[PDB]
């Protein structure tokens, strides 16, 4: 699987707890970049 | 101890200017010629033209002393038109003289960088900008060197200020149309 | 009058002809000091 | 008349926003809801121009169901770039930032086809990036497959 | 001028139209350029486009003239342009006049040189067939057509695969520089995210000798890059490769690795 | 209209700007007006434009401040279903 970047929550980082749903996308994240649970991840199939 | 004016010569000046003109204007028009049917430049030449318009630091250092240099040799036509026309001044007592002697010389060395970063240099030589470089440098070198003034072809300093919108539009403070126009027309 | 014109002339391309030489010399030692760590 | 070849595919005749006909298709359970504009080149004058696609998206944003529907995956197409600041009420709307920091772009809930321009700069240095980019959105996309609509103007 | 390609510029052009392509062509990310841009429209143009001319006073070159009219396609010296750029005007009020004028532009500039390459815009796909059609037009020598219509729905429907596809694209072949924000909010990671480019470059002879997946792996964990006739999107089991990385700089490496 | 202003001195004020533009509304300090009452044309040609202008204002106000009560002038009973659509529009907080 080549994995592009990731969809973060908007409010993730953010200590105050939220109901907010929007993500953003960050694109080719550095190696040591931080992860969070609550994440999802482009990515590629090779499959028909 | 401070004499009077006597013997009146001005064909000097004048015909430094008209050589300085048509000299240059006969040698491009023969270089023409000679080209047609056989009768690191372009590096030079994009750096000349990259030091004329405001690209550098340097090109908006050159913009801003040609605005207030040409300001200064119209304010120092003015004080030298205050005195008689024809006149017997020498170099080393009037402070004006030096001040006016570095401004021609900034003047033609930038009249120099400009033909360096010109594309045609014959439309180049026939320019309002170049013509009154033609007639005012040479004319202050000969006063200077006769230590005699006179109050020859002088106001064609004040049709420097035409060139006045372009200076503002190189250093990007003119972006409007309407400014641009106002600033086009009084300037004119 | 041409005298000092030509001077102009002479000087500004001769500057320019050393500044743009010694740019170009400049960019050959960056770009070769690039190459090794 | 061009999709009549394509599997699993309904036409629901209605305006796209009544809610009747948004429950009745369950907009709630769906991937994506894609608003689309035909005829929104015509209307000339930002005063006038995509009321339907922000009222829309507004109007699918405020459903209830028995969840709300802010939550429902939502990509709309926009022709004024000035226009994205209607599509979320959260973030702090300015005409002077531009489309690529704007929340509901960085969120993937706004296209336009201001951004796609700048491609003709990267078409000019790299067409294979053109290329790469061709193959990547319409799924191999492959030149013959481009003659052979070309030709016969449909599928085989 | 010997050693200085040129690129002539036509169609739609305006004020903004040009001001967005200039930024997007002479950009200061973008790697050192020594083209010249060409522009030839038939309309003279207003004071704020000549002041923006006069900004790009030694890159930027304007000529009043008809893209029909072979004359003025001779005075632009067309013959030696390395490329002519077709801009269109997305914003119409109906797509097949524009789409129609602009198959009459590359109609005109191919019977002029037909060796010469084209990159125009298109707001329809069967307009974009129809320039497929034309006999000097042949897309392996570096003829192309950016079709805005089947883009943005290419795009919307790989969106609506996997959500927030579309801008990842959109920030990924547009031209961008570096910021950095001392916030700790959502805007530092997105324009962290949005500083990477997509470059291509040749591999060495051991990554070609070498399986996919362990050349993507070694460029990503020792080059840090991503490494994304026919164009294979990332194969299973010399050659180009597609990188994104933050600048061509460090996509160049690629190709000096032992 | 400027000696209609100038008869009613110190109650009317007047200012120029657009209720799209988010600039124009922080000038008239419409987050901490009482109200926003947005007139219609009510002989206008095509009605159904008049009522789309009048949502999209009403748009643009909610979008500035979601917590300002609107009074407004509706021309059709879709578009008022239209405007009651609209996430921030309550009646119970006095929007009419
Ligand atoms: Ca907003
Ligand atoms: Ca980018
Ligand atoms: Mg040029
Ligand atoms: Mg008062």
């Amino acid at each position: 699987m080549l994995c592009f970047g990731i969809y973060r929550l908007r409010d993730a980082h953010l200590s105050t707890p939220s109901q907010c749903t929007k993500r953003y996308v960050i694109t080719n994240p550095p190696y040591e970049f931080e992860l969070v649970p609550t994440d999802l991840i482009f990515c590629l199939m090779q499959f028909d | 101890p401070c004499d009077s004016r006597g013997q009146r010569m001005w064909w000097a000046f004048l015909a430094s200017s008209m050589v300085t003109f048509f000299g240059g204007l006969f040698i491009i028009l023969l270089w023409r010629t000679l080209k047609y049917l056989w009768t690191w430049m372009t590096s030079v030449k994009d750096w000349a033209g990259v030091m004329i318009s405001a690209q550098t630091l340097t090109g908006r250092v050159l913009v801003v002393l040609v605005f207030a240099l040409s300001i200064g040799a119209l304010v120092i036509y003015f004080i030298d038109s205050s005195n008689p026309i024809e006149s017997c001044q020498n170099f080393y007592k009037d402070f004006t003289l030096q001040i006016d002697m570095a401004f021609n010389v900034f003047f033609l060395l930038y009249f120099g960088l400009r033909f360096i970063a010109a594309n045609d240099k014959l439309w180049f030589w026939l320019e309002v900008n170049s013509v009154v470089d033609f007639f005012t440098v040479p004319p202050v070198f000969v006063s200077v060197y006769l230590n005699r003034s006179w109050l020859g072809l002088r106001f064609l300093r004040a049709l420097r200020l035409i060139q006045f919108s372009e200076i503002l539009q190189f250093l990007n403070i003119l972006k409007t149309s309407n400014s641009i126009k106002l600033v086009n027309l009084l300037s004119i | 009058g041409p005298a000092s014109f030509l001077v102009s002339l002479a000087s500004c391309l001769a500057l320019g002809s050393g500044l743009t030489a010694c740019r170009a010399r400049r960019r050959r030692l960056r770009t070769a000091a690039l190459r090794p760590p | 008349e061009t999709l009549h070849n394509f599997p699993k595919v309904s036409i629901l005749p209605g305006t796209p926003l009544s809610r009747a006909d948004l429950r009745a298709v369950n907009i709630n359970l769906c991937d994506m809801c894609v608003i689309l504009s035909a005829n929104q080149n015509n209307i000339d004058d930002t005063s006038l121009q995509d009321k339907e696609c922000i009222l829309a998206s507004l109007n699918i944003k405020s459903m209830q169901f028995d969840t709300t529907g802010v939550n429902i995956p939502i990509i709309t197409e926009l022709v004024n770039d000035t226009n994205v600041q209607f599509l979320d009420q959260d973030d702090d709307d300015d005409p002077d930032t531009e489309l690529y920091l704007t929340q509901p772009f960085a969120c993937g809930t706004a296209f336009a086809v201001s951004v796609l321009d700048s491609l003709m700069s990267a078409t000019y240095f790299n067409d294979n990036i053109l290329t790469l980019i061709r193959t990547l959105v319409t799924g191999g996309a492959t030149p013959e497959l481009e003659a052979l609509i070309a030709e016969e103007n449909a599928l085989r | 001028v010997s050693g200085r390609k040129h690129i002539v510029v036509c169609g739609h052009i305006t004020l903004e139209s040009v001001s967005n392509f200039l930024k997007a062509f002479l950009h200061k990310a973008r790697d050192d350029v020594n083209v010249e841009i060409v522009f030839l429209h038939n309309i003279s143009p207003n004071l704020e486009l000549e002041a923006l001319f006069k900004r790009h006073f030694t890159q930027v070159e304007f000529y009043q003239g008809s893209v029909l009219n072979p004359h003025d396609l001779a005075r632009v010296k067309i013959e030696s342009a390395d490329a002519c750029l077709i801009l269109a005007n997305k914003y119409c009020a109906d797509p097949d006049a524009e789409d129609a004028s602009n198959i009459m532009r590359v109609i005109s500039i191919k019977n002029y040189h037909p060796k010469i390459r084209i990159i125009t815009q298109m707001l329809q796909y069967h307009n974009k067939a129809h320039l497929l059609n034309i006999p000097s037009w042949n897309w392996k020598e570096g003829d192309d057509a950016i079709c805005l219509a089947e883009l943005k729905l290419g795009f919307i429907a790989q969106s609506c695969l996997a959500q927030g596809l579309s801008t990842m694209l959109a920030n990924l072949f547009s031209m961008r520089s570096f910021i950095k924000i001392e916030e700790d909010t959502w805007q530092k990671y997105y324009l962290e995210g949005v500083s990477n480019e997509m470059y291509t470059e040749y591999l060495s002879s051991a990554f070609v000798g070498l399986s996919f997946p362990t050349v993507c792996e070694l460029c990503f964990v020792k080059l840090k890059l991503l490494m994304i006739s026919r164009i294979l999107i990332n194969p299973g089991n010399g050659t180009l490769g597609f990188f994104i990385a933050s600048d061509a700089k460090e996509v160049k490496r690629a190709f000096f690795y032992c």
